[PDB]
């Protein structure tokens, strides 16, 4: 997946 | 729970291994009479019995079995295999099994296909097979669509759902006649009538390659297109709403998606073998984007571009998501993980090899630089703790999908990326590139370890002829192996370097050994008075090498663009020969190397390494600097100060000297685009200036205030002419927000209830949440927990917006210890990214009593757990203790440098 990093 | 028995444990046994499987799925896509949406499917799956056993160990969640000759599944026999009579079946929840209990035992390397009908909800809940909205008038479509990873496969067919155990998948999907079924592969032949109802058709699809389970996709809609075939022969697809492909808000995606999948594909010399890969965006979406092989799904808002009201930072976020996307074709699909200890291996090779995509795609924007920002120094405040985990976890350490779903964190993705950064910049990207082809090449539909990584690099070393210190294992076993990162440390008058594990916290307790004694090997790059010295490998704790000692007015800095996962510390007489150097002429040092400086010295001074005003003294020059990077490396690093400060008599002063500092650079802006009327052409210079507006504006500079309030209200007296330039938006509604009153808010909700592109009701969204006001706060709260006003996929992000203003921290923080249990259970406390959310709460803690109370919420709450969030508690009790430390130790001093340097 693709997860914005925070 | 009986640890004894197999069907407790949470690991599939390996007696069994998967072949091949076909399923059928049907989606209800209108409620029934209970008003429940529901999937109707059945499925075979072909395996080999590798150990004789008398149990079959399949995975099932949330699935109901229609009984077939007597039991919840029929087994059969082939190639003459005589399997035992099934004596009974049971579902086993926690460990999401269905377990067939068999009569007498399977023979060993013989094959066996079990059957099996069932049932399930397609929930609103983002995962498996489920069901996502939209509104087309007054007309409600509802889309079928699928997210398996990590481990939600199993909710949609029973199926043996690790990643390692691959096997091909023949999908047919059944659906109303008037709607298009995607998956995978191409459809098999054309789609046909249901024979027991025409208004259904049957589409089957071609068999897949050998694949995880994690991969597939299924999806049923009346979505439409744009195309164009790939330079490779691969058709690309951009599927959305009809609306949006209507509007040409795909096109940007088709104009960069083939030609980056082209790109990859030259680069690892390794083609991508599906006949299509199409890209689809659901208004409904968890995560960013997935991968899944031939059909890889996006929320809306990353996938679709408009280019009259989308910012440059959204167009950003379309190619560099593609590109992370398309790099998985190779770092996940066709080779996968073996298990999710190793997760690093698909996410931060997608997170490194998608910067070489979009700057393929988009070499002018520079985009490869931003790593140091994005990554680098993102994942260093996490992996800066005692309670941070290695790149590769001990396998055995990961077993339930809620520790599986944490390790998707700024570790996998970003310190992934840093470290196959150094790693690429040490080796030369040719011959990096030469070891991930023949890597490949040899696993190619199977599986790996971080070892057979390091085997195929040093192939290409060993080919090269290439002389490093060690083998590339045990080099790169230093940085995956072991937590944290070093600080280097130059004593500049005789040229020694040493090394030493970096904690922002001393006091803070390491308990995980490392066999490698938090000591690395490390590739030090440097330049001296500008210019590039040799390399030099640091190996021991400690060396020696003039490479490293200065005379008379001589500088060196270490860590050429921070290509190095580590920190620089120096003596401070050089220290002061590069605040001097920055002061005659800063753009004689890189600028990553400006943002190092910045960076690298707010760390070292939490860490007690250098005095704080050394690190405030860094910032002085940004008076006159008009780059992107080191502004932005100084106001991330100046974050922790509004976190520590900003309910405290320290934030005025602080506020003061943000505004001295930033306001030449914003009357530079206000001059330079003709007073607002147009944007820089320089990617770099568009979020300067953005930067600029926000600093400015949060910081009390007068013009700014004037400026946002007066664009914002003129908005409100046009709204169908916007004069606020998409790039300036984010910044201009939330500071108008801010500024303003009820008025403003209720126009800027309105405006978001009645948004038709996702990022301008991003934007809108983020704004609202910028409110001075109590109540208004409090008011918004209720609405991120009510899926009529903001959809399910961004209603934790709105309360993380909501946290981050200083009004909101207490309302925030009072909310979650009273709602652990809902958020929990409904807000995705076993998924991606709950970790986002404990660490927003939580990260001004400065105090006792809010210590207290952290450590409260802990034992309060030990039944339910914290599922996602269990390693981001930890590293919240750890940051609260150092920052308490940090506060009573710095505050006077910061209250006086904030005062003696704003005037
Ligand atoms: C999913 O679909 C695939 C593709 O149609 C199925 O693979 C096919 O399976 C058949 C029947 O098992 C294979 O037959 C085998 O052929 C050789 C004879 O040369 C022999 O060694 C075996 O004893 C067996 O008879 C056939 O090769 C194969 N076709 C392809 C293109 O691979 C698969 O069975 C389906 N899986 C399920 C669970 O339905
Ligand atoms: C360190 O990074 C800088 C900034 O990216 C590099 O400077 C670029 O060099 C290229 C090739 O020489 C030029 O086309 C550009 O003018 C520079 N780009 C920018 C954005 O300034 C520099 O080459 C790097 N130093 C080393 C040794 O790699
Ligand atoms: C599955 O079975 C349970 C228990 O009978 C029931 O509550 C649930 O509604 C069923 N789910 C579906 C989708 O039919
Ligand atoms: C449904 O079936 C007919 C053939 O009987 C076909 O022409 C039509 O395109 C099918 N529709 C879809 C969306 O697959
Ligand atoms: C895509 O490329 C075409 C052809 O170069 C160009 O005219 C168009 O503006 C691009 N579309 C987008 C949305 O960037
Ligand atoms: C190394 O060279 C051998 C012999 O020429 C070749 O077969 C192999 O593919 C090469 N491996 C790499 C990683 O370049
Ligand atoms: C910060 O700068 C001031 C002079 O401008 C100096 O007095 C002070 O010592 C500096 N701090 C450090 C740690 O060098």
């Amino acid at each position: 997946v693709y997860i914005h990093p925070f | 729970p009986d640890q004894s028995k197999a069907w407790n444990r949470y690991r599939l046994p390996n007696t069994l291994k998967p072949d091949s499987y076909r399923v059928t799925l049907r989606p209800y896509l209108t409620p029934n009479d209970r008003g429940l949406y529901v999937f109707k499917g059945s499925s075979t799956v072909r395996f080999t019995c590798k150990e004789a056993t008398d149990v079959i160990i399949i995975h099932s969640k949330k699935l109901n079995y229609t009984l077939s000759q007597g039991h919840r599944v029929v087994l059969r026999g082939v190639g003459g295999s005589q399997p035992p009579d099934i004596d009974k079946t049971e579902l086993v929840e926690p460990t999401e099994y269905l377990v067939v209990h068999l009569k007498g035992s399977l023979v060993k390397d013989s094959q066996y296909e079990m059957d099996s009908e069932f049932e399930g909800e397609l929930a609103d809940d983002l995962a498996g097979f489920y069901r996502s909205e939209y509104m087309e008038g007054n007309v409600r479509k509802v889309v079928a669509t699928t997210q398996m990873q990590a481990a939600d496969a199993r909710k949609s067919f029973p199926c043996f759902d690790e990643p390692a155990m691959k096997a091909e998948f023949n999908i047919t999907l059944i659906h109303p006649k008037d709607l298009t079924a995607l998956s995978n592969m191409l459809p098999k032949g054309p789609s046909t009538p249901l024979p027991e109802d025409p208004n259904w058709n049957v589409t089957e699809f071609h068999t897949t390659p050998k694949m995880s389970t994690y991969l597939l996709a299924f999806i049923v809609s009346e979505f439409d297109y744009v195309e164009k075939q790939a330079s490779n022969g691969v058709l690309i697809r951009i599927w959305a709403r009809p609306s949006a492909i209507a509007a040409g808000h795909g096109d940007y995606a088709l104009n960069v998606t083939g030609p980056i999948l082209n790109f990859f594909a030259g680069h690892y010399d390794t083609p991508y073998p599906l006949p299509k890969s199409d890209q689809i965006g659901l208004p409904d979406f968890n995560a960013g984007a997935m991968e899944n092989w031939g059909l890889v799904t996006y929320r809306e808002n990353s996938l679709l571009f408009d280019p009259l009201s989308s910012s440059s930072s959204n167009k950003e976020r379309v190619v560099t998501v593609i590109a992370h996307e398309l790099a998985h074709q190779w770092f996940g699909n066709l080779v996968t993980i073996e298990w999710w200890n190793d997760l690093w291996l698909n996410e931060g090779f997608a997170s490194y090899v998608e910067y070489l995509g979009a700057d393929y795609a988009e070499p002018t924007w520079n985009l490869k630089d931003l790593m140091v920002l994005n990554d680098v120094y993102r994942v260093m405040a996490v992996d800066a703790l005692a309670s941070s985990h290695p790149l590769s976890t001990p396998a055995s350490e990961i077993n339930t999908p809620a520790q599986i779903s944490e390790l998707f964190d700024a570790i996998s993705y970003s310190k992934g990326a840093s470290v196959l950064r150094m790693l690429s910049s040490f080796l030369s990207e040719d011959v990096f590139k030469q070891g991930l082809a023949s890597y490949l090449h040899t696993f190619a539909y199977q599986n790996t370890i971080y070892l057979n990584l390091w085997d195929h690099l040093q192939e290409a070393v060993n080919n090269r002829s290439i002389q490093l210190p060690t083998t590339v294992r045990d080099i790169m076993n230093r940085w995956t192996l072991q937590m944290g990162f070093p600080v280097i440390t130059v004593d500049t008058s005789t040229g020694t370097l040493s090394q030493e594990h970096f904690l922002l916290d001393p006091d803070s307790n390491v308990t995980r050994p490392s066999e490698f004694n938090y000591v690395w090997i490390v590739p030090i790059t440097s330049i001296r008075d500008g210019r590039q010295q040799q390399d030099y490998w640091l190996i021991d704790v400690r060396a020696q090498n003039d490479l490293f000692s200065t005379s008379g007015n001589e500088w060196v800095l270490l860590n050429l663009n921070v290509t190095g996962y580590y920190r620089v510390n120096y003596d401070e007489e050089n220290w002061r020969k590069i605040q001097t150097q920055l002061q005659r002429d800063h753009s004689a040092i890189p600028v990553i190397n400006r943002a190092q400086i910045i960076n690298d010295a707010f760390n070292l001074a939490s860490a007690h390494k250098v005095p704080v005003t050394l690190a405030l003294n860094n910032t002085l020059f940004l008076i006159e600097e008009r780059q992107y990077m080191p502004w932005e490396a100084a106001l991330s690093s100046l974050s922790y100060f509004k976190l520590m400060f900003d309910r405290s008599e320290v934030y005025g002063p602080m506020k003061n000297y943000l505004k001295k500092q930033v306001t030449p650079l914003f009357i530079h802006f206000r001059n330079n685009t003709n007073n607002w009327r147009e944007i820089p052409e320089n990617l770099m210079d568009q979020y300067s200036e953005v930067n600029a507006i926000s600093t400015a504006c949060s910081n009390g500079v007068p013009e700014c205030e004037e400026m946002v309030s007066g664009l914002f209200k003129q908005w409100m007296e046009n709204p169908n002419n916007n004069p606020i330039h998409p790039n300036l938006r984010s910044t201009v509604y939330c500071n108008a927000i801010a500024q303003g009153g009820e008025e403003e808010w209720d126009f800027a909700w309105e405006q978001f209830r009645n948004a038709t592109l996702v990022n301008e009701a991003d934007k809108l969204r983020a704004a609202l949440a910028c409110s001075k006001e109590l109540w208004i706060l409090n008011r918004y709260l209720s609405y991120t927990l009510n899926p009529d006003l903001i959809r399910k996929q961004d209603a934790t992000s709105t309360i993380i917006s909501i946290t981050n203003n200083v009004i909101g921290q207490g309302l925030v923080w009072d909310f979650v210890q009273s709602n652990w249990k809902k958020l929990f259970n409904d807000y995705g406390g076993g998924s991606f990214s709950f970790s986002n959310l404990i660490q927003a709460v939580t990260r001004r803690f400065s105090t006792e009593y809010e210590l207290q109370q952290l450590e409260q919420f802990k034992k309060d709450n030990e039944e339910t757990g914290f599922g996602s969030g269990t390693r981001a508690l930890e590293q919240a009790l750890e940051k609260t203790k150092a920052n308490i430390k940090w506060v009573k130790e710095n505050k006077e001093v910061v209250l006086q440098w904030f005062t003696e340097n704003s005037k």
